[PDB]
């Protein structure tokens, strides 16, 4: 019957109009936290170099490239 | 364990038999050491005048400030 198909169309329209949360916040926060951890890992080597009296060129960083450029 | 015959194969003692030669305590890494430094050596050498110093054959980034020479 026509009314059943119209109800199906209405249900499809209702489902398609679901509110989408701003998922950008979660991804951005996770990426910033990952960069936070990655950059804070270098604090140990930087502090040891500074307290050892080494120059900038003599401080060996164990840095590996990060895909976030952080 | 004596200077002539130590109890470990990784430790060697070069003892001066005269007044003009230097003494040495050499240790080669291994066993539980990292694979990267598996066969390097660290030596403490003593000149005939009685001055001690340290040398190491590992890479510079692994050298402590004491044996940077």
């Amino acid at each position: 019957t026509l009314i059943e198909l119209m109800i199906v169309v209405a249900i499809i329209g209702i489902l398609a109009a679901i509110a989408i949360p701003q998922y950008q916040n979660y991804i951005a926060k996770s990426q910033v936290s990952r960069v936070m951890s990655e950059t804070g890992s270098l604090k140990t080597v930087i502090e040891t170099c500074i307290l050892d009296g080494k120059t900038a060129a003599n401080c060996e960083l164990g840095w590996t490239n990060s895909n976030l450029l952080g | 364990s004596t200077a002539a015959v130590t109890g470990q194969t990784g430790l060697t003692i070069t003892y001066p038999a005269s007044a003009t030669e230097s003494a040495a305590i050499q240790g080669t890494f291994g066993n539980s050491a990292a694979i990267k430094i598996k066969n390097q050596t660290l030596t403490w050498t003593r000149t005939p005048e009685g001055a001690w110093s340290c040398a190491t054959t590992v890479e510079a980034k692994f050298k402590p400030a004491g044996c940077a020479s």
